[PDB]
């Protein structure tokens, strides 16, 4: 789900929601997913 | 080490204002309302107490502690460097 | 304001006033007078009554109702955008776009011929006797107080009846009190700065609440996730 | 508040203040106004009593308890939702959202037309003659002390019966115990410092506490470890 | 502190104001009012006596014991987990997460229905008779000879019966004992100065001394070697 | 301190004071409070006596005793481990490691059950009478003669006996004495700045000199020659 | 060579509040609450006492120490080299 | 005597510092999008 852009806001901390807005849900920056796909992308290379 | 500490005094939060709530929307709007003209302030702004209480800014428990690491820091580089001098292996030489 | 208006008749400044012996001869005909130029000077707006009145517009004029004081807004009755004051020189003048008005007296100048308008104006709170009705805060009660005191005793230092420095003690008390009066009645609530919250912080600004009736002016601006 | 807010007697505040053979004539009735008006003037919150109360909407207004004060909050009964100020100007008028309310007098103007909610204000502890209780802590008895005496040194005064120097340090001492009990009763607690420990040091921000009745608002804010 | 609060009756303050002719007519009853007036000014911690006491909660309420001033802390009976000060505005009010406390009067309102909870807090060390008992430390009975002092010199010079100059003598001698006196009871102790040490010096600090009751504040930092 | 602390008996002051014909009228009484005012309010360490004592805690409280004035350390008395202050608020009370102490009167809150603990604290050096013993240091001896003088001109002048000028003269040398007496015994000699010097320069820096009496705080850190 | 020492005056400690606890929550949050209307500033607020009391800022026991290590590294620096040169043999002809 | 002195006011407002802030703030967003995407500056030209 992380790599798909999707954040659980239960793996992150205790929650005092179901609702998808940033005044109380958190963006996600898909930023792990190029360290991934440089590696993907020589595995085909090879 | 810790970081700079700040005295802070409440003697300008405005009326029926708890320090929470107040501090709270103090961090959300980075504005946070005073009231200059509480009954506590009578004094400074009679004349009758000194004006020192109504202005001279906040006061920081601050500590030089950064530098002190800084000379640790090049003091430790130093005897590293003075080290791999006396042993004839050098920087430039281990890599 | 952080504290509600509950509403006492006039002579509870007497009440308070009369204890000091050098103001036994004041009336209800002098607090009248002295408590409409307090409420006029301090223009604190928590202690002026909403009202809304809707009137029809004869051509680019219509009647005002009798107890306004000031105008909140102006808007059309059937669309609702809201109206702004008219900059223009010549409005019902002709020679040979966004709607406007102006107030002067009990005629208001609207830019539309033949229209009714809605608005949200301000007035005093009345008593069953036609008298002003004053808010009971005792921060407002010691300023108006004060305010009585501090005319009464410059008349009778005009006079020569009254010592300098009794007259300058007055004058200190009566400003300091008008500050603390003036910061009581104007610092928002908790309830109001969340409004202020909601709008101060805005990812994307929000800047025509004004064709509403600000009614959007405190909403939160809620972002989707993505 | 560092200490706890014990109740105690009105009377109380005259065995202090007739000690002085020069406020000998003060009365119970004195006591009262005055009383009055240092708890508003120093408008603590802990001197008030937090009391909830449920009304029920008719059509954009509600009735209003009747020793309400300043509200804390409004919020619905049914949802729980907290309701922010009013920023319109055209509330319940109609032409050709985010719930809001808005308190004047004795009534409160909601933007829902049927509907009950809770309102959590703020009252004055009452005695069983049905009059002001004050705090014992001796901080704020002898700043009262001094604010009854620095109204009747200043009415003396006035007619010359107090010399300028016995009033001005009677001001001096009340001002710095007027600053002294605002410190004393507005500085927090340690309890109080955890809810605010607990409210700064947060690694994802709550800006949301007002939907909730500020209840997390002191809640630990945890991180899972990975 | 660096010494011990060895306990005293309070005429030993009138042992030592006596000696001035001008102060021959205080008595215990006087001596008893300025000399809690002063305790609370001061508002030293180690003064009062630390208590612990157990009550048990009906439903979000408590009774609170008589002597009670002040409270240290709350928890939980059962798991000793410490309670928070109460940011919430409806608590035990229902509509149609971690525990906290809120304490006005003789009533302590929780936010846990059926439970017992531990209190540690601060009274006043007591005589034989029902009266206050004060440190004998020289120091604090200076400031408090002087606080009486001071007092009744304000009282003779509003009477006209002290020369100014008097009055500003004492008014001065007494700010600089009250600082000292200030200082003599918060400077820590070397074993204090120990669990100070012990709570600033921390490679991987501790935020969590709350949750406890304060119990590892002052516990040593222990870096095992690697 | 440089000097010696040799003991004489109070009535030495005496001796000094009654050579100004306006302190003829004290007494040994005013003598012996006013000293041991004096001694309080300087705090010089080096005037109280030293002295070791062993008691037993009963369960977490133990018997204090009857001189003891200040505590420089508590320890173990099998294991020698020196105890911290107590940060705990919920010491002895269960609910459903480090060793500490906390001392209020006559009696000593440990964090043990059943242990015997030795306790080093500070007295005051009797007279066979049993009566405060001062030192014969003559700045010591000018302070409090000045002390004496000064509190006993504020009494005069208070009546308005003597001369504003004389008792601000009087102030002024006490003020100049005080600051030389604490100068002079709190300034370290050559071997406490040798013991000084020793704590000052440490190459490998030592932080638990509290676990031992400060025993090692003065021992020199020797490093060994490669 | 240790750290810089700031000397630090308690005067203005909330009441009720043990340095210790004060001193943490000065630490965790970066704020201290301060009390300027505590009694023992009834002096300097009230004229009676000198004003530097609620002023002047807290001073620092601080002494100059790097720069005399800084002198001594840089002395040891010269001595090596004039020592390399008088050898004939340079830093380069080291490595 | 301010009225023979005290020179000329101006109604400045620092506007320019706004403007730069959020062009400072493009350049990140973009430079981040761009990083996101795998594809570099230098990469598209």
């Amino acid at each position: 789900d992380l790599l798909n852009g999707r954040l659980h806001m239960s793996d992150l901390e205790l929650v005092l929601i179901k609702a998808a807005y940033i005044p109380d849900r958190l963006q996600h920056y898909p930023i792990m997913n190029s360290k991934l796909n440089v590696l993907r992308g020589e595995e085909s290379k090879r | 080490n810790w970081g700079s500490i700040l005295e802070l005094d409440l003697s300008k939060v405005p009326k029926g204002w708890d320090v929470g709530k107040w501090m709270y929307y103090a961090r959300v709007n980075h504005i946070a309302v005073i009231d200059s003209f509480k009954e506590g302030t009578i004094g400074a702004s009679t004349g009758k107490l000194a004006g020192a209480l109504n202005n001279a800014g906040k006061g920081m428990i601050e500590t030089n502690i950064g530098n002190y690491i800084q000379q640790q820091i090049n003091l430790l580089e130093f005897i590293k460097m003075e080290m791999a001098d006396v042993a004839g292996i050098s920087k430039q030489r281990e890599g | 304001m952080v504290n509600n208006i509950n509403w006492v008749k006039l002579p509870v400044i007497l009440d308070r006033l009369l204890r000091h012996p050098l103001l036994t001869d004041l009336n209800l005909e002098t607090a009248i007078q002295y408590t409409l130029d307090f409420i006029s000077a301090m223009g604190l707006p928590n202690v002026y009554v909403d009202k809304i009145e809707t009137i029809d517009i004869k051509e680019y004029r219509g009647e005002l109702p009798c107890d306004l004081i000031s105008i909140n807004q102006v808007r059309l009755h059937k669309n609702g955008i809201a109206l702004r004051a008219m900059t223009d020189n010549f409005n019902a003048y002709p020679t040979h776009g966004e709607p406007s008005f102006k107030t002067q007296g009990r005629v208001i100048f609207t830019s539309i011929k033949h229209e009714k308008v809605d608005i949200s104006y301000k007035a005093i709170m009345l008593d069953d006797e036609g008298l002003p009705l004053i808010p009971d805060n005792p921060i407002f009660l010691k300023t108006l107080e004060l305010y009585i005191k501090k005319e009464w005793f410059t008349i009778l230092f005009d006079m020569g009846k009254i010592s300098p420095a009794v007259l300058n003690n007055t004058q200190q008390e009566y400003a300091f009190k008008a500050g603390q009066c003036n910061n009581e009645f104007v610092i928002p609530s908790v309830s109001e700065m969340e409004a202020i919250t909601n709008m101060w912080n805005q990812l994307i600004p929000r800047v025509t609440e004004f064709r509403r009736g600000f009614k959007n002016l405190g909403d939160k601006e809620y972002i989707r996730v993505h």
